């Protein structure tokens, strides 16, 4: 584990902003008329 | 009685009838010829 | 108004409907042409009303049929009896009840068929029995094979007369329409005589023949010299021997000096220390009070001589201002459509099954019966899955009342509209306590499974993490055992012994009963219950509720009962019918009532079942591994079904190798299920086309022409292979296990 | 947005008219049958997909045909 | 719903017939008190706008998450803290 | 077409008693007619009908 | 024929259900049904419950056009009473619907032109492979 | 025996519902007819504002004497600090609503009717602005109700049966 911080900083971004912006994103775009 | 003969020529009376005596004849000849695993003939 | 009402010799008695095999209906008389005929054949044989339109013949057919009924079962008890006259061990279990087992079934030689006839004891080679009929027999006073064999013929005597007064009433003498119609006088006739005085009988049999037998027995006199029971009648110095209260005659009951009896008409709690059962004294005067009181409210309805109460005044009486016209139509309804009676008692008497199961493990009533485990365990499964199958078929009968019978002039403002108008809500709130319920329980147990997975064990709703009691059955079990002492004076101990209060009693080194902790893990359990009876009890209830209209179909009566869909149309509507409803609904009660009976299992022998030895240190069977071990769905896995079902894969070559076998063959019947539930008719169709080609090249096509099931027969199919297939799993694994550990 | 199509071999029993539930079809008069009218279905726009019409159809093989296809709040038999 | 007699339908009144009422609006337009009014309008009205918001609420979300989940202290955090014990060794003695 | 009382083996492809062999009902002598014969069969469909009308070119003369 | 209009007509005398309208007869379309009756009588309605219809002009509100021909089909082979419905549109549109021509779609009628009637066998029908990258449905044809 | 309580939603037998003692009373109709959601004449940015105050106040304690660090000597900033992250979550969602129902030119979509057949002015909240600024009033609130039931069960002592 040369950097052994990066896990910590990772698995929160990948597990919990990714899929809030990714859903978020996900339900406009299918929600809409254009 | 020939109401009586046509009922009891009916499918399940008759598959009945034919079952048990098969069922028999193997049990009988089971008890008599026991734990018959290869043809002697 | 109330009088005998028949007619003289309306059918005709001969054979020439009996070569008519579809001779009921006008469309099966035709004959077949299809395969389909058969199926339909003996599915419409006893749905009378759907033959004809009036209501006198179908009422003279369901009188004949309740005879043959009753005659099969008088069958069935004579068959019963004689087996235990002639292929039983009973006198010598008489001797030794504690070390005999019971044995009433011999298996013949033929194939190594020696191997099930196991050593029960008494010199006796055969199948142990857990139907509980020896300890019936002993607490009747039956002490001989003569007299077995004699209840054996007489039980076939009356199989006769069942089977003539049927004959009789259906060929000969068939009652008029107007003669089923007296229910005031035949809820008179029943609630008193067959009520009142059939209890009354008992309790004459008991205190005259089985309290001095009994008493003998449990005395230690050896059986073969007792005096038979009519020496009792004919000289009463003995009675009065054992009871003195008998040398007094009549006369304390006639001068109401009932306080004289009181040494064989008892009120006293607890079990008999010597046997493990309720005093017999007690039922002696429970059976004489019921007889009193029904006998009293079998008075109560009018007839013929102008006093009592009539039942359409009290309907239309009792109505208020939330509910419009109140209970008013519903003497018609129930006067006039037999489904509606079947539905009601059906939901009676599955209830009443289920109650009877409880309060028979509860208290034992029966000598030697709480240290037979295995008889327990046998009696309470058993009544309990009868009552759930009967509690089901009260809501398929009410729907095909609600398609069939129901008239909407005749109920225009009573309670069944209004019930109808706002249904949408009662749905909707029962939805949302379902998945209260389901959430706030299940996931308890997920998150246990979790927490436990985690190596975190203080974050569990465990007795030793964040505890769940359940203060309101703690309450209720402390404030029943102080009965005795305050609201039940005249009580000598409480009504059982599991109530927290109490002590232990132990037969032949085996605890009997024993008080019941409840913790975190019974009040999971309970709510677990709790949530699968809401959801079967909304699953039939929007059965029952659409079975008439929805938004989705606005004619679904149009349509009838039994309908497998609409088409694929609408989005699709498979399954709109209250026969499917009943269809899922068989698998939630299977769901529920498994649940249950695991749930008795478990806690029996982890905290009352065990074995005792001196200083009075009680060993119990799993060793009360369920306070810790049930809270996770995993401790289940491993410490029940894996730890308890090495008995039933470990029986073979010894004389329980048939419960292994048939373990095997309900694991098989139950998987064989699943292809008729997850298919469709098409596919199964096209095959026999080709397999009828095969069949016509060689011209040997048969006439009657092959075809699929139909979607209702094949959801039905699978349905019954896969209840079958899951309870004979069950019933194997618990007779193996319990045979075997008790 | 179901289509039905009615063919040919049309006898003109009227079955299938008095099966609708939504009123989709309707008789007009025809030559090429004994009966002299045959089925049409001109509010295909408020038909379902139930398929009672082919359920109540004598012939070998149907001569009313219904094919599904496009969903709308119509076809989906919503009342909400 | 004209409503003079058992009639429930109208063209006229539209809304009345396919009962699109309010069950429980009230427009009573007195509610709050001024300085109250003014203080929350002055300091809760920044975040009036949606597309500012969806971005400073993703953002601040981020950079919280990230902060908390790379300085968390090891006495909360039993993943940041470690094992404390000597490993086991396998059954066939492999590590 | 064919005569009252023939024997005549289907010939339509999508019917249920291809290949197989009817017993003439009647024939429809109007001009317009398009499928004019009856022909009456043993078995029933999986519709549960034995009658169906067909044109002279889908039947055999055996 | 002239399609008729709609009037102030009374409803049958009902005591409220559930099965009602809903927001999608405020937003979207809902359907009226109108008959004439010679006496007061007790009647099923389509949506659940019994209801009372008025001796002469009726008026009934319903969500969809199944409800209102099963209650039509109830009225004319029960009851033997002719009915009509129309569909109303937010805005106040009122569409005439169901005799289209004053006559029962089981009667033929003159004037009526034939909607979609193929004149072949179901079994001409062409191959979906012969229409490929078309938009053709081989039943359109 | 003719009265009768239960009576068809507003008069109408042919609209979905019942007017029952639950729905319609004096004092739930008061009650519910004085929540900030129905006042339809208020800014929606103080309803808002009084509606997340109310949710983040309630929210902390289930956060604080239940979690991961209940036992610890961080508890109340912990569970402080996930009632305020749900707070968060709950405002992202309203946004995302807000632009999925509401365009800018729409006028409204809140019935404008009363019961008694008067005619008001529909509720603003149903509008992209209004939903816009209701959700930054929720916001603000509910960031403001937790902090100060954190403030008042820790910054100061103030004893509580439970705490
Ligand atoms: C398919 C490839 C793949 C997979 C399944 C994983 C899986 C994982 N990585 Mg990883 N990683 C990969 C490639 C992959 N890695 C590559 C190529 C790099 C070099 C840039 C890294 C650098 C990396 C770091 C620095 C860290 C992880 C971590 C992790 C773990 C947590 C997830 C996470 O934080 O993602 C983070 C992912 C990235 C930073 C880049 C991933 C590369 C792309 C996105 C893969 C493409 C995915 C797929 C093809 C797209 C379509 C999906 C359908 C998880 C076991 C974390 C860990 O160790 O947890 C214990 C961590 O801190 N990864
Ligand atoms: C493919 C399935 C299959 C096959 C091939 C066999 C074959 C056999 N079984 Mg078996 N069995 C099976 C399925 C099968 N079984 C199943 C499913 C069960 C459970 C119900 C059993 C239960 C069973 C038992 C309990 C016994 C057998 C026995 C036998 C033997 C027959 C004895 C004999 O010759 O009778 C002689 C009968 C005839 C020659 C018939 C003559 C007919 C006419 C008159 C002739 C002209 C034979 C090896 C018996 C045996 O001895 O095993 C070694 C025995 O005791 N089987
Ligand atoms: C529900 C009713 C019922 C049932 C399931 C049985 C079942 C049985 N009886 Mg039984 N039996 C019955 C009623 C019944 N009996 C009645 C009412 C009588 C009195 C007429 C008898 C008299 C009787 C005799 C005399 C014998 C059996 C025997 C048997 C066994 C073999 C029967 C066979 O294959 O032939 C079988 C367990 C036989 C048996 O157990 O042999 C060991 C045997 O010999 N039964
Ligand atoms: C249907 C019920 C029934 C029947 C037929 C009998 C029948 C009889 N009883 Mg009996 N008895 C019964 C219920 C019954 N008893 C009950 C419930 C009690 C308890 C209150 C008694 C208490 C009782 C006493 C105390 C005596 C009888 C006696 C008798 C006998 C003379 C009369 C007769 C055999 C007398 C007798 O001869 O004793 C054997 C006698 O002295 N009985
Ligand atoms: C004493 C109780 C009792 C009585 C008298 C009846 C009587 C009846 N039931 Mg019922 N039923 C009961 C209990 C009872 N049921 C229970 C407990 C259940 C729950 C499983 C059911 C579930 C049930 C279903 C799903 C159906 C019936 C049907 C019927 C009718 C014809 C049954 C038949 O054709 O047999 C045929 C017997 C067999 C095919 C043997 C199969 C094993 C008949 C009125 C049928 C009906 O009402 O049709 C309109 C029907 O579809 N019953
Ligand atoms: C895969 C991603 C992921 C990650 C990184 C986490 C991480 C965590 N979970 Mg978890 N969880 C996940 C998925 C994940 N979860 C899933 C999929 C489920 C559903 C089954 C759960 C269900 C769950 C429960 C039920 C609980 C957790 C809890 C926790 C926390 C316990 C550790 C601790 O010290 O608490 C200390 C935590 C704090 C002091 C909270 C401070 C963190 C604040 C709230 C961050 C601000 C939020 C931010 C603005 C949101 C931005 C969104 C854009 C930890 C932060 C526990 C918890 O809330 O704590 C808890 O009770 N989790
Ligand atoms: C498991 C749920 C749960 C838990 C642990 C708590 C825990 C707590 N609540 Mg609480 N509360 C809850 C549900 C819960 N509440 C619900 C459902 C409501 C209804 C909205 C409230 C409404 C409520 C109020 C109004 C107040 C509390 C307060 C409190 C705290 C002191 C009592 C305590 C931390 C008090 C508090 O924090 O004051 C400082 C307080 O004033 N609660
Ligand atoms: C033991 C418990 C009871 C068992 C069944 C008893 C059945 C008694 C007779 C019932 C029918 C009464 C009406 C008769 C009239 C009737 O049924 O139809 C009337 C009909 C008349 O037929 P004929 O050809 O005689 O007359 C036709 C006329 O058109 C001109 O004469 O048939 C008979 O007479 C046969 C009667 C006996 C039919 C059953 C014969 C076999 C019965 C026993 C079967 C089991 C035998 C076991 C032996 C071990
Ligand atoms: C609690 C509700 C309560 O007080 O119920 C009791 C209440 C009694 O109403 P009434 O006094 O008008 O009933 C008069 C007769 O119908 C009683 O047989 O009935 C209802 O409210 C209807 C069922 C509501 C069920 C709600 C769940
Ligand atoms: C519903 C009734 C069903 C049963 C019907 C048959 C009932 C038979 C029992 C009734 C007789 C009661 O018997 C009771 O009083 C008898 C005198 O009357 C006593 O009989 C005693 O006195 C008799 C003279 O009176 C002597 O002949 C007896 O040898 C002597 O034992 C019995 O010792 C006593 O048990
Ligand atoms: C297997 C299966 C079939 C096929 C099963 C069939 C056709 C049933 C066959 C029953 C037995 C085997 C027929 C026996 C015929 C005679 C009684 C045989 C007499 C001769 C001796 C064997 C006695 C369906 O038709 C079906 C329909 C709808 C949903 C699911 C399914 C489904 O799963
Ligand atoms: S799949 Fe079967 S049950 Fe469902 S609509 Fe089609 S035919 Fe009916
Ligand atoms: S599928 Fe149903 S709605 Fe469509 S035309 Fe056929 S019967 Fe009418």
């Amino acid at each position: 584990m040369t950097a052994s911080y990066l896990p910590s900083i990772f698995v929160p971004l990948i597990g919990l902003v990714f899929p809030a912006i990714t859903m978020a994103s996900l339900f406009i775009y299918i929600e809409q008329d254009e | 009685m020939q109401d009586v003969k046509t009922y009891l020529s009916t499918a399940p009376v008759l598959a009945t009838l034919w079952f048990g005596f098969l069922a028999g004849l193997l049990i009988e000849i089971n008890r008599f010829f026991p734990d018959a695993l290869v043809l002697p003939l | 108004e109330v009088k005998i009402m028949v007619e003289k010799d309306p059918v005709k008695t001969s054979f020439e409907k009996w070569a008519k095999p579809g001779h009921f209906s006008r469309t099966l008389a035709k004959g077949p042409n299809t395969t389909t005929w058969i199926w339909n054949l003996h599915a419409d044989a006893h749905d009378f009303d759907s033959h004809t339109n009036d209501l006198e013949e179908i009422s003279r057919k369901v009188f004949s049929a309740h005879f043959g009924q009753l005659a099969v079962i008088f069958i069935w008890l004579s068959g019963m009896y004689f087996h235990g006259a002639r292929f039983s061990n009973y006198e010598a279990w008489l001797s030794d009840p504690t070390h005999i087992k019971p044995s009433a079934q011999v298996v013949w030689p033929i194939v190594g068929q020696k191997i099930l006839n196991g050593d029960v004891g008494g010199g006796f080679q055969g199948i142990q029995i857990t139907s509980g009929f020896f300890q019936l027999w002993r607490a009747s006073g039956i002490t001989s094979e003569l007299q077995l064999y004699t209840t054996a013929i007489g039980g076939l005597i009356f199989a006769a007369l069942m089977l003539f007064a049927g004959w009789f009433h259906y060929h000969k003498a068939a009652p008029k329409l107007a003669w089923f119609q007296n229910v005031e006088s035949m809820l008179n006739h029943h609630l008193a005589g067959l009520l009142g005085l059939g209890s009354l009988a008992w309790a004459g049999h008991q205190v005259h023949v089985s309290l001095p037998i009994n008493r003998l027995l449990d005395a230690g006199v050896d059986p073969k010299e007792i005096p038979l029971p009519h020496e009792f009648i004919l000289n009463r110095d003995l009675l009065a021997q054992l009871y003195p209260s008998f040398s007094k005659g009549l006369t304390p009951f006639f001068t109401l000096n009932w306080s004289e009896y009181s040494d064989f008409l008892t009120f006293r709690g607890g079990l008999n220390p010597v046997t493990g059962g309720l005093w017999l004294t007690d039922t002696a005067h429970h059976h004489l009070a019921i007889a009193v009181l029904f006998l009293v409210a079998g008075h109560m309805y009018r007839t013929n001589f102008g006093i009592g109460h009539s039942m359409k005044e009290i309907l239309e009486a009792h109505k208020g201002p939330f509910t419009g016209e109140g209970h008013k139509g519903l003497y018609e309804i129930l006067t006039t459509s037999w489904h509606a009676q079947l539905a009601i008692n059906l939901a009676m008497l599955g209830s009443l099954t289920i109650i009877v199961a409880h309060h028979m493990y509860a208290m034992p009533p029966y000598p030697y019966l709480a240290t037979d485990y295995a008889t327990q365990l046998s009696l309470f499964t058993h009544h309990m899955w009868i009552g759930g199958f009967l509690v089901v078929g009260a809501a398929a009968h009410a729907a095909i009342f609600m398609v069939r019978d129901y008239d909407p002039t005749t109920q225009y403002n009573n309670l069944l509209d209004r019930v109808l108008r706002h249904r949408d809500a009662i749905i909707s709130h029962l939805n949302w306590v379902c998945i209260f319920l389901g959430f706030h329980s299940f996931g308890l147990y997920i998150h246990n499974d979790t927490m436990s997975a985690l190596g975190r064990p203080q974050d569990m709703f465990s007795d030793t993490a964040i505890q769940l009691q359940p203060v309101f059955a703690q309450w209720i079990q402390n404030t029943h055992a102080l009965a005795p002492s305050l609201t039940a004076p005249n009580a000598t101990a409480s009504t059982s012994l599991t109530w927290g209060g109490g002590d232990l009693v132990a037969v032949g080194g085996k605890v009997a009963l024993l008080p019941i902790p409840l913790g975190t893990a019974d009040f999971l359990v309970h709510h677990i219950h709790a949530f699968t009876i809401h959801v079967t009890v909304l699953i039939l209830l929007k059965g029952v509720l659409f079975a008439r209209s929805s938004r989705l179909i606005p004619d679904k009566a149009n349509l009838g009962f039994r309908f497998p869909c609409d088409g694929p149309g609408r989005g699709g509507t498979c399954q709109v019918s209250a026969w499917d409803h009943v269809f899922l609904g068989l698998f939630w009660m299977y769901n529920a009532i498994s649940v249950v009976i695991f749930h008795f299992s478990w806690k029996m022998q982890s905290d009352v079942w065990g074995s005792i030895s001196d200083q009075g240190v009680v060993t119990h069977i799993t060793g009360g591994n369920f306070a810790q071990s049930s809270i996770t769905i995993n401790g289940w896995l491993r410490d029940f079904l894996w730890a308890q079902a090495s008995q039933v894969i470990q029986s073979y070559g010894s004389s329980l190798s048939a419960y292994g076998l048939l373990f095997l063959g309900a694991h098989f019947v139950w998987a064989f299920s699943l292809m008729f539930l997850f298919s469709g008719r098409g596919y199964w169709q096209e095959l026999i086309e080709s397999i009828v080609w095969a069949h016509n090249k060689l011209k040997v096509a048969p006439a009657i022409q092959p075809r699929a099931l139909s979607i209702v027969q094949g959801r039905a199919v699978g349905v019954a292979h896969y209840l079958l297939g899951g309870i004979a799993t069950t019933w194997a694994f618990f007779l193996a296990r319990i045979i075997s550990v008790g | 947005a179901h289509s039905v199509k009615i063919y040919d071999t049309c006898i003109g029993c009227t079955q299938c008219v008095r099966a609708c539930p939504t009123d989709v079809l309707e008789m007009v008069p025809w030559d090429g049958c004994k009966a002299s009218q045959i089925a049409s279905a001109p509010r295909t726009e408020d038909c379902v997909g139930c398929k009672r019409c082919e359920s109540a159809c004598p012939t070998d093989f149907l001569s009313v045909r219904v094919y599904l296809g496009a969903e709308t709040t119509r076809s989906m038999g919503l009342a909400y | 719903k004209y409503g003079e007699k058992s009639v429930y339908f109208d063209l006229g009144e539209i809304d009345n017939t396919t009962g699109n009422w309010d069950l429980y609006g009230n427009d009573d337009p007195n509610r709050y008190n001024g300085f109250q009014n003014k203080f929350f309008e002055t300091f809760a009205g920044a975040f009036t706008k949606r597309g500012l918001l969806l971005k400073f609420l993703v953002l601040g979300g981020a950079t919280t998450i990230g902060y908390l989940g790379s300085t968390s202290s090891p006495d909360l955090l039993a993943i940041k803290n470690g094992p404390k014990q000597v490993p086991v060794m396998g059954p066939r003695g492999r590590k | 077409g064919p005569k009252r009382g023939s024997i005549v083996k289907v010939l339509r492809r999508e019917s249920y008693w291809f290949n197989d062999t009817g017993k003439v009902v009647a024939v429809d002598q109007a001009p317009g007619v398009r499928y004019p014969v009856v022909v009456r069969f043993d078995k029933v469909n999986y519709a549960g009908v034995s009658t169906n009308n067909y044109s002279p070119d889908e039947l055999e003369a055996a | 024929t002239p399609p008729t209009l709609n009037a102030d007509t009374p409803a049958p005398i009902f005591g409220g259900s559930t099965g009602g309208l809903l927001r999608k007869a405020q937003v979207e379309e809902f359907y009226v049904i109108t008959w004439e009756s010679p006496k007061e009588q007790i009647f099923e309605m389509p949506t659940g419950g019994a209801a009372i219809m008025r001796s002469g002009p009726n008026l009934l509100k319903l969500a969809r056009k199944e409800q209102c021909l099963a209650l039509g089909a109830r009225l004319r082979t029960k009851f033997k009473i002719q009915y009509q419905f129309y569909r109303v549109f937010p805005n106040g549109e009122v569409q005439y619907l169901h005799p289209k021509d004053g006559v029962y779609p089981e009667k033929v009628n003159a004037g009526r032109s034939p909607v979609g009637v193929n004149n072949r066998s179901i079994g001409k029908n062409a191959n979906p492979a012969e229409l490929k990258f078309a938009h053709k449905q081989a039943y359109d044809l | 025996e003719k009265y009768q309580v239960i009576e068809p939603l507003n008069g109408d037998p042919f609209i979905g519902g019942f007017e029952t003692p639950v729905t319609s009373s004096p004092l739930i109709a008061w009650y519910l007819s004085n929540l900030p959601a129905y006042r339809t004449a208020v800014a929606p940015l103080l309803r808002g504002v009084e509606i997340g105050l109310a949710h983040g106040y309630l929210l902390v304690g289930p956060f604080v004497l239940t979690g991961p660090l209940r036992n610890s000597a961080v508890r109340g900033e912990a569970g402080s600090l996930a009632a305020a992250g749900l707070v968060t979550i709950l405002t992202m969602c309203l946004t995302i609503y807000g632009i999925a129902s509401f365009k800018e030119g729409e006028p409204s979509k809140a019935p404008s009717l009363t019961l008694t057949g008067r005619q008001k002015d529909a509720d603003k909240l149903q509008t992209a602005e209004g939903w816009a600024s209701f959700t930054g009033g929720w916001f603000f609130g509910g960031l403001s109700g937790v902090a100060w039931a954190y403030i008042l069960l820790y910054v100061l002592n103030l004893p509580y049966p439970v705490k």
